[PDB]
């Protein structure tokens, strides 16, 4: 019999063979292979408005990642080259134009339609298939998983959107109007159409169609699709006596309409009021063709199947009305589908290619009109070639990927890749985001659904308004990719299904749905699902096919679409798992791989639909004949950062969430490539260490090669008042010996722009003549070429790159000083200087400044159990207490937060760390199979210490032992990137904003702190009127104006005549001085910008 | 000399006013030429002002930072309807005759309604009701009473479309559209005598002004262009919209002059109307908002005045201020509660202007000599004439000798200065208080720990702002009203808000518990550390073996109390009521018991103090903790704020020293229950599970009794939950009883320093039921939460009951259920914060301006009396004795003990 360790041996092979970013790579590969051709075939070809001429599309292909040098030719491009040069890692797209003249094709011509950005490490990327010693020579980190885009030197990652499953009939209750509604989202060529059929209180069905003002009668719209016979309606909806009675009632209520043409004219009246009869008829038939369930087709022949689908929807509604079926429960996973990178990129390419074909057609029409005819027909090749505008496609694709603003209203799909450390990057590469609005409560959507088990991490979620709406895939999660639909349909047809066109859904007969559309009916559902399961396990069909049956409604569902989230499971047959010991041995020896286990029928992936029929056991020793599957590794249900916490089951859930969130913020050697990286911000821990108590998953995922913390000797004691309220106390000597010492990086950028008209910038030492010339003190560290010397120490606002710009016409014969300087409050040493050329050939200089960051007061430290704090005091070593066995704490924490936080796992890790450090080998801290507490307690006693982990210490000041035994151990602690050196900020006077004349915003530009209206209300509540006026007028904005008390209008002061006069009424006698905020004067001007006339009445005193 | 704005009267700008107040007429749809100068006659003409450097506005001279701005105007080719007045225009049109322009009312009814209006129409709601009644009356008359003429109905189509349903031949209407010129002509002939009947005013407004023919142009300084880093001028949205408006107007004028077809002119008129209504309000209902080149919606005049980032709430009610600093906070128990530690880097950046006088000349001279780099230096000097000089190394001695009476020095911060110290969100009035500056070397603000509860701050990364008042009156206000020691008692419930927390309470319990004793060196060191000015130790309480003297904790603690304080009560450690009852009887029989008689009956659960001598009880959250503080509450009322501050500082330091040098820790063995307790807990859990199973079995065969009003399933769920809650409480009952007072976690929980019994019973015995929104977990597969259970299982374990503790570890199903439980709390806090904030904003705006007058009444700013006596008794809740208007028992008792002494 197998043991959990044997199952772990199999489990790690899955990550070894597949990786961690399969969801992006597989989707992008499928896109490149098929989606481009699909989108090209959708358009068919260009139809220019030229007599007897037409263009038909051919094949499309992707070249290689290249770059067209401005003063040169196309050359190979590499990701590190693109990162530094701010280029776009893209490959050209080649497409075949087939000219059709006189309705006859001829030899095709291949043209370049644009550039497509390349996902890193995809099958078309240059880094694919390379070894570690080659990636190193290319400047890449071998641990880099790839799966992101590089746009203008920035790393963009596409997160997966979590939409509702397409072509799904979901039924909900409209209790507000006491109705029942069924909703479907029909997709065709990216377009979405929400079609709904509802039953109101009257018991009459109505159908909602896009681009239709008011819901039409159900029988009327069905009549519009042919099938006018009343008996045909009754048979299409169903056969049940109550169903046919309700349909008799509806038909009696719908006896007003007679034929399909009358319904068409009625819809024409609905859609095109006031227009000609023929126009309304045609444009309503258009709506019927391509707005009513387009996924069934748009052909006029598609009437009957659309009618059958609508009838089944109506049957579902009325069945819900009778209580024969429950609600849809759209929170269930079967109704949810992920939008992967490939699908979104296909949509973007679709819209961009539509724009491109419009532009091409316009260009050819113009050329034929203006050049002539014999020119175009003489050289068709030139006429086609010199009319394509690839920049139209490239600009839109690049901008859409860079900004994150997506066509169709989607926003935030593409985010800047987080590069703080290893865990943050990998976690960012695996995210699922809900498309809902953050501001609304959404209590039903934010909740953790029961089906989330094994598909979404239960703990790794954001803290603020995004809580529950942003989620991360679990480790067992696998995302499917669609197989061809027609082959699956034919295979299902060959198994004995009769087409739906043959016989009606007799309740004696099961219904069969393929990806949500009814395709036929079978006599037995269970026999069909067993038959399909046997082929799927044997290997006759692809593994992506999932089949489930619902006994109550007699329906069989077959899923083969894209974007489902599944988990692997061991198949249990007759109470005996199909996985045997020799299979584990073969996996260990490398003879047998995970894919072989998949093909051997030992392990299969289950989506949400199929898992409804399953009964999975947790452990091998609790399997019986009833069970159908066995859990591979329960500890793998957690996400990637959540797996870091040792013994997570001993902590309260909020604390585990905090620890998992903070694990993505700590410093460490994120990547070995950091030295030549050009990231805006960066960090580097000087002495990273492997955690002594760790989960075996982290070694498999490669985290131990890039650790992000250190082991501290921690004593739980209330040393002073300096550690209360989650503050911590740290030893000075340990800090001086290299504990938590870190380095901070920041990269500055400077372009030598070339303006229109020939004027350009220049790198040089700014002469004293130029305007804006800052003090000579700040040019102390510049070379004659205008660049700073590396390894020279700089201070605040010191110039790194000297540069002058062409003057501004208010002066003349001047050069603006536009040097790039260090941020006003930063300090460090210049590390490296890089000179490159941009995409346009202009010089580009990047300078990185490194700064040592010794731990100080206010720096934030957090353990992985969610316990966080700041350094409250730095104590000399001789003041710290010492254990009678010769140990001095590296850190002291307050014993007060422990009971309230209920993080027993941290207390267990404290024992485990010292046990591991004393026995000479690390301790396994896996989630549910780690070394138990009782074993560690006995082992600690074996080594000579006390089993409670308490040691006798002597007070460091009085030199006598404390009264109570003190708990002391070793705990992994992480330094967070929230350092006080980046948060401190003070403004004396600073500059002011142009419009409101108030202090600027942010630390970078010497901004001022926000004094919110709540602070004003607090001031009022204290009754301090003069303090309020001082804070609100002098410190921010105040001015004096001239007010004419005769008419209230603000008077004009002329500095030419030293005179004040009122323009609106010509008054000079009574012009009093008024003191007010500048913002209120702006408000008065804004009101006078409208027709508002605010008159001002003055008063004395 | 200087006057103030006494009142503001609103109205509608007339075309004459717009023309006269304007400085230039705009005719060119462009802003800047090729080189960069403003184009003459453009939307950026220099007549309106200058925004570019090195340019003089010809209207008023000035410069970029000096010229305030001047209004322009556009002569519209044809009138357009103002979008803000369209609904009012519709209201007016359907209530007046088309021919004579008079109100379609009868004269005696007009007289009655004019009499009604004059009866205090200033109340807006009543005026609106009267006007609505007039509108309804005038709607339903087809024929004018003043003149004989039929009136057709008018249909309003949003945003500014008016239809006239006028009949034609064969009795059929054709819904004639009313052009803006026709509407203006109709409105113009309305007499002034009946304008008040329409809600308007004959002077501040006119009906014909609501249809505008000339459009004012905002000044250039109100439309600041931003020179982008690429070198391209980034025009403001308003400027672009004005350019579009001018272009459309010019095209319309050219077409009208050229005799264009009627349809083209109508289309151009509609386009101009659309452009104007978008410029005034881009979020107007019924129109597609104009979009920028990037596709974003433009922001227009209506957008600037609305929203949290708009003018009113973003730049008027609140704004960014100078002389402010922000950094993280770190604990410091060694400073007084009314002091804040300030980094030396911040102190040399912020300055406090000070005037030179005869009593501070030498100190200011020394600071000026120190320069702007030594810590006690200065950055600027202001001569009496008002010129500003920056202190530099070449000017130190010369400026120091120039310094005399009447000069101003912008010195660095000092010890004893007053600053404003704030944490966001500012939920309540003691979120901002004034502190005394105390300079510090490092880069974090130091805050005393007893002041944390008012700020709701913990040292886990929180940042708090600091403000420096710049004027003497503001400094006096901060010093007198906003001192920290003034706000010890919370105004919400009349109890202390500042008090000992966590280690303070724990150390107090350790010091005052029974059996605590200290040696000579410990007593001397702790008294010196606390700051007590003692010069002679009291008599030893007991003598240890080897002849060493020992002092009890009661004697040491009694040295901090006022000499004549007397009080008795019951603390949270009371467990045997007979012991407390005996002490209460002994005190009641004679109001002054013999101390040597009390010491025989001394019990930790009953605190009793006699003339400053602590005779019984132990320190607890009731002693000086913020919520239940009594000693602090008595001291602050009977001895003033300063004595309370001294007492608080001394007790905090003493308790911190005690907890430091006695040793206080918690470990993995604090939840080590004996085997019998584990067996008892397992027995309880099994009994509860069996009861739940029996209930489910009874339900499945229809034998369950349906509870009143509920469905049978709901009755089953409620009974199951009651059983499970009872089971968890029963487990906690033994978990508490087996962990004695000697456990440090139990000490932390019972004294109220941190945590409660629920945490202990969850860590040691049982987690119990997990539920979402008050009901058991159901949001899984069909009939089951997890696929690891059989469908239809209603058992306790299968629905969320977790039988393990945090110590023993959770099985994966229990872990998933616990995560389900925690997510609800997270989202609950996330939503509740925003809801509470919005409700508080509504309340603040409702009740802001009420105040207590000199006569004791609370009056609205309009003079309306809200209360004839504030709080109906006249007592400030902050000064009240815990809600009570006055504590009679305390006064009688203290008077009797004072006089019987
Ligand atoms: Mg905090
Ligand atoms: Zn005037
Ligand atoms: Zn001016
Ligand atoms: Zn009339």
């Amino acid at each position: 019999d197998v043991t959990p360790d044997d199952l772990w041996i199999v489990m790690e092979s899955y990550w070894q063979e597949k990786g961690l970013v399969r969801q992006h790579l597989d989707s992008y590969n499928a896109f490149i292979e098929r989606g481009l051709q699909e989108v090209v075939n959708e358009f068919g070809g260009i139809k220019p408005d030229i007599p007897d001429f037409e263009v038909k599309f051919g094949k499309i292909r992707v070249g290689e990642p290249e770059f067209q040098e401005p003063h040169g030719q196309r050359k190979p491009l590499y990701p590190m080259d693109a990162r530094i040069r701010n280029l776009t890692y893209a490959a050209p797209l080649y497409l075949e134009m087939i000219p059709v003249i006189k309705g006859v094709e001829q030899d095709p011509v291949e043209v370049r339609i644009g550039e497509l950005p390349i996902m890193l490490k995809s099958k078309v990327c240059r880094l694919y298939g390379l070894s570690d010693e080659e990636l190193i020579k290319l400047g890449e980190d071998p641990k880099d998983p790839g799966g992101y885009f590089i746009i203008n030197g920035s790393e963009r990652v596409i997160v997966s959107i979590e939409d509702i499953a397409p072509n799904r009939t979901l039924v909900e209750k409209d209790e507000r109007q006491e109705k029942y509604i069924a909703k479907v989202f029909s997709y065709r060529h990216g377009y979405r159409a929400l079609v709904a059929v509802e039953r109101r209180k009257d018991g009459i069905l109505y159908v909602d169609i896009p681009n239709v003002p008011k819901p039409v009668k159900f029988v009327y719209v069905m009549r519009a699709l042919g099938l006018e016979r009343d008996k045909d309606i009754v048979e299409a909806v169903g056969n049940d006596p109550e169903v046919q009675q309700i349909m008799f009632d509806n038909l009696e209520d719908a006896s007003d309409i007679t034929t399909q043409q009358e319904a068409l004219e009625f819809i024409g009246k609905l859609v095109a009021p006031g227009q000609a009869r023929e126009y309304r008829l045609k444009r309503a038939e258009y709506v019927i063709d391509n707005n009513l369930l387009p996924h069934m087709g748009v052909s006029p022949e598609d009437r009957i199947k659309k009618a059958y689908y609508l009838g089944m929807m109506a049957l579902k509604v009325i069945e819900l009305s009778l209580g024969r079926r429950p609600e849809d429960d759209k929170d269930h996973y079967a109704n949810k589908r992920l939008r992967l990178a490939g699908d979104l990129l296909k949509d973007l390419f679709r819209v961009a290619f539509s724009q491109l074909v419009k532009d091409i057609q316009y260009q050819m029409t113009k050329t034929y009109q203006r050049k002539g005819d014999k020119y175009t027909f003489g050289n068709i090749h030139r006429f086609i070639r010199n009319s394509i505008r690839p920049d139209v496609l490239t600009e839109r694709i690049e901008h859409a990927l860079a900004t994150g603003a997506w066509p169709g209203g989607r926003t935030g799909v593409s985010q800047l890749l987080d590069r703080t450390n290893y865990m943050s990057t990998l976690s960012h590469l695996r995210r699922v985001t809900s498309p809902l609005d953050r501001e609304q409560p959404h209590f039903e959507a934010r909740d953790l659904h029961g089906t989330h088990w094994g598909r979404i991490c239960p703990t790794e979620t954001p803290e603020g308004p995004n809580c529950g709406l942003v989620k991360n895939l679990a480790l067992m999660a696998q995302i499917t990719t669609a197989v061809p639909e027609e082959e699956i349909r034919e295979y299902l047809m060959s198994l004995g299904i009769v087409p739906i066109e043959v016989r009606r859904p007799d309740p004696t007969l099961w219904r069969v749905y393929l990806n949500g559309v009814l395709i036929g009916t079978i006599e037995d559902g269970k026999a069909l699902v067993q038959r399909i399961r046997q082929d799927r396990r044997s290997g006759k069909i692809s593994d992506v096919i999932n089949v489930a049956y619902y006994e109550d409604v007699k329906e069989v569902y077959v899923n083969s679409d894209d974007g489902r989230v599944r988990r692997p499971l061991i198949i249990v047959e007759n109470g005996v798992p199909k996985l045997t010991k020799e299979h584990v041995q073969a996996v260990k020896e490398g003879r047998l791989k995970w894919s072989d286990l998949i093909k051997m029928g030992i392990i299969e992936y289950l989506d949400a639909e199929e898992e409804e029929n399953a009964y999975v056991a947790m452990w091998p020793w609790e399997v019986t004949e009833e069970h159908t599957h066995l859990e591979l590794m329960p500890a793998a249900i957690l996400g990637l950062p959540a797996s870091l916490v040792p013994y997570p089951e001993h902590n309260a859930a909020p604390r585990n969430t905090y620890g998992a969130g903070m694990a993505k913020q700590s410093l460490g050697l994120g990547w070995a490539n950091f030295r030549i990286r050009v990231d805006t911000r960066g960090h580097l821990l000087h002495y990273p260490q492997i955690p002594l108590v760790n989960s075996r998953i982290m070694k498999a995922v490669g985290y131990e090669d890039r650790p992000a913390g250190q082991n501290f000797v921690v004593a739980v004691l209330a040393y002073q008042g300096y550690n209360m309220e989650d503050a911590i106390i740290i030893n000075k000597a340990s800090i001086e010996r290299g504990l938590a010492r870190s380095t901070f990086f920041r990269t500055y950028e400077a372009e030598e722009k070339k303006y229109l008209g020939g004027q350009t910038d220049k790198f040089e030492i700014p002469d004293p003549t130029v305007r804006g010339y800052r003090g000579e003190k700040y040019y102390r560290n510049l070379d004659e070429d205008g660049l700073i010397f590396p390894e020279s120490k700089v201070e605040g606002k010191d110039v790194l790159v000297g540069r002058t710009s062409p003057p501004r016409f208010l002066s003349l014969q001047e050069r603006r000083e536009t040097s790039v300087a260090v941020r006003p409050s930063e300090k460090g040493v210049v590390d490296k200087v890089i000179i490159t050329e941009t995409g346009d050939g202009t010089k580009l200089v990047k300078v990185t400044v490194r700064d040592l960051r010794i731990p100080e007061l206010g720096d934030k430290f957090a353990s992985r159990h969610g316990q966080k704090g700041v350094i409250g005091l730095i104590v000399p070593q001789e003041d710290m207490p010492w254990t009678e066995s010769g140990i001095v704490p590296d850190l002291i924490v307050n014993p007060h937060g422990i009971p309230s936080r209920m993080t027993v796992g941290q207390l267990i890790e404290a024992i485990g760390g010292k046990v591991a450090s004393l026995k000479g080998r690390r301790v396994d801290g896996t989630a549910f199979i780690g070394e138990p507490e009782e074993k560690l307690r006995k082992e600690l006693e074996e080594l000579g210490f006390k089993h409670t982990g308490r040691e006798i210490m002597y007070d460091g000041i009085t030199g006598k032992r404390l009264e109570a035994d003190i708990f002391i151990g070793v705990i992994y602690y992480q330094r967070l990137h929230h350092m006080v050196a980046d948060k401190i900020h003070a403004r004396s006077r600073g500059p002011v904003q142009v419009l409101t004349k108030q202090p600027t915003e942010g630390r970078a530009r010497e901004g001022g702190l926000r004094f919110g209206e709540m602070e004003r209300d607090v001031l009022v509540g204290h009754g301090a009127a003069m303090l309020l006026i001082e804070r609100l007028l002098e410190e921010s904005d105040k001015t004096e104006v001239w007010v004419c008390e005769n008419c209230g209008h603000i008077a004009l002061e002329d500095k030419r005549r030293r005179r004040v006069y009122c323009p609106v009424c010509g008054e000079e006698e009574r012009i009093s001085k008024v003191e007010m905020s500048y913002a209120f004067k702006l408000l008065l001007d804004e009101l006078k910008a409208m027709v508002i006339r605010p008159k001002l009445n003055l008063s004395e005193r | 000399m200087k006057k103030v704005i006494g009142s503001i009267e609103f109205g509608i700008l007339s075309p004459q006013e717009i023309r006269k107040m304007s400085a230039v007429e705009v005719t060119v749809p462009d802003t800047y030429d090729d080189d960069g100068y403003p184009i003459e006659g453009g939307v950026m003409d220099k007549r309106m002002g200058v925004i570019d450097p090195g340019l003089r506005c010809e209207t008023c001279g000035g410069r970029a930072g000096e010229c305030p701005g001047h209004f322009g105007h556009i002569e519209l080719a044809r009138p357009v309807i103002h979008v803000g007045f369209a609904k009012t225009i519709y209201r007016i049109l359907e209530s007046t005759c088309r021919e004579c322009g008079r109100i379609k009312l009868t004269d005696e009814e007009i007289e009655e309604y004019m009499k009604k209006i004059e009866l205090a129409r200033n109340r807006r709601s009543e005026f609106n009701e009267i006007i609505k009644e007039i509108h309804k009356k005038a709607k339903e008359r087809m024929v004018c009473p003043h003149c004989g003429a039929p009136q057709y109905p008018i249909k309003f189509e949003k945003p500014t479309i008016y239809w006239e349903i006028r009949k034609d031949e064969q009795g059929n209407e054709y819904r004639h559209r009313l052009m803006p010129t026709e509407v203006r002509d109709w409105l113009e002939k309305i007499p002034d005598k009946d304008l008040p009947l329409l809600g308007l005013d004959p002077e501040k407004s006119r009906p014909e002004w609501m249809v505008l023919t000339v459009l004012p142009v905002p000044p250039v300084t109100a439309r600041p262009s931003i020179t982008l880093e690429t070198g391209i001028r980034a025009e403001d949205d308003l400027t672009h919209k004005l350019v579009d408006i001018i272009r459309i107007n010019n095209r319309l004028k050219q077409n009208i002059e050229a005799g264009a077809p009627q349809l083209i002119i109508e289309d151009l008129w509609d386009l101009l109307q659309y452009h104007v209504t978008t410029y005034i309000n881009n979020e107007a209902p019924g129109v597609p908002p104009a979009k920028h080149k990037s596709g974003r919606p433009l922001k227009t005049l209506a957008q600037r005045l609305k929203g949290k980032e708009g003018r009113f709430r973003g730049n008027l009610s609140g704004k960014r201020v100078n002389f402010s600093a922000r950094t993280v906070i770190s604990p410091d128990p060694m400073i007084s509660i009314n002091e804040v530690g300030v980094p030396v880097e911040v102190a040399m950046e912020l300055t406090v202007p000070e005037k030179v006088t005869e009593f501070n000349i030498e100190r200011l001279r020394k600071m000026v000599l120190n320069g702007p780099d030594k810590y006690p230096g200065a950055n600027y000097v202001i001569d009496p004439e008002g010129r500003r000089r920056r202190i530099m190394d070449s000017n130190k001695e010369t400026l120091a000798n120039q310094l005399d009476i009447g000069w101003t020095v912008e010195r660095h911060l000092m010890d004893g200065d007053i600053v404003l110290f704030n944490r966001q969100p500012s939920l309540h009035r003691m979120s901002i208080m004034a502190h005394r500056v105390r300079v510090m070397p490092y880069r974090t603000f130091r805050l005393n720990l007893a002041v944390c509860p008012p700020y709701n701050a913990d040292f886990d990364g929180d940042e708090m702002n600091l403000h420096v008042p710049q004027t003497e009156e503001a400094q006096a206000e901060a010093r007198i009203l906003m001192e920290v020691q003034n706000h010890i008692i919370s105004p919400r419930y009349g109890g202390p808000i500042i008090g000992g927390i966590q280690d303070h309470i724990s150390g107090g319990y350790l010091l005052t518990r029974e059996g605590a004793y200290f040696t000579r060196d410990e007593v001397e060191q702790m008294l010196m550390f606390a700051g007590v000015d003692i010069t002679e130790l009291p008599e030893p309480d007991k003598y240890d073996e080897n002849g060493n003297p020992l002092w009890s904790g009661k004697t040491i603690f009694s040295l901090l109390l006022p000499e004549d304080l007397t009080v008795w009560y019951r603390n949270k450690l009371c467990d045997e009521p007979e012991r407390c009852e005996a002490l209460e009887k002994l005190i009641e029989e004679k109001l002054m018991p013999d101390p040597e008689e009390v010491r025989k009956l001394a019990y930790d659960g009953f605190v009793y103090i006699q003339n400053g001598k602590l005779l019984s009880g132990a320190i607890d959250k009731k002693a000086y903790g913020r919520e239940d503080g009594i000693i602090l509450d008595l001291i602050v009322r009977e001895y003033g704020v300063e004595r309370a501050r001294q007492f608080l500082d001394q007790v905090t330091k003493l308790t911190i020293w005690v907890i430091t040098h006695k040793g206080f820790t918690t470990g993995i063995d604090d939840e080590d229950l004996p085997e019998e307790a584990r067996d008892r807990i397992r027995e309880i859990i099994r009994e509860a599970e069996e009861r739940v199973n029996k209930l489910i079995e009874a339900y499945k065969r229809g034998e369950l009794e349906p509870l009143p009003g509920k469905s049978l399933e709901d009755t089953l769920e409620s009974l199951i939950m009651a059983v499970l809650a009872e089971a968890r409480d029963n487990a906690g009952a033994v978990a508490e009883k087996y962990l004695g007072m000697d456990n440090h976690t139990v000490i932390m929980a019972k004294t109220g320093a941190r945590g409660k019994i629920l945490n202990i019973t969850q860590m040691a015995a049982l987690l119990g039921q997990q539920s979402i929104r008050g009901k058991r977990l159901y949001r899984g597969f069909r009939g089951r939460v997890l696929s690891h259970f059989k469908p239809g299982d209603l058992g306790a374990r299968a629905k969320g009951f977790v039988v393990n503790s945090y110590k023993s570890g959770l099985t994966p199903q229990e872990y998933f259920f616990h995560a389900m439980g925690g997510r609800e709390g997270l989202v609950d806090t996330a939503v509740r914060t925003a809801q509470s904030g919005y409700m508080q904003r509504r309340l603040i705006n409702a009740l802001q301006d009420l105040k207590v007058e000199y006569d004791g009444t609370v009056r609205s700013p309009e003079g309306i009396i809200v209360q004839f006596k504030y709080g109906e008794d006249g007592v400030d809740p902050m000064k009240s004795w815990r809600g009570k208007t006055v504590d009679v028992d305390r006064i009688i008792v203290r008077t009797l003990l004072k006089m019987r002494g």
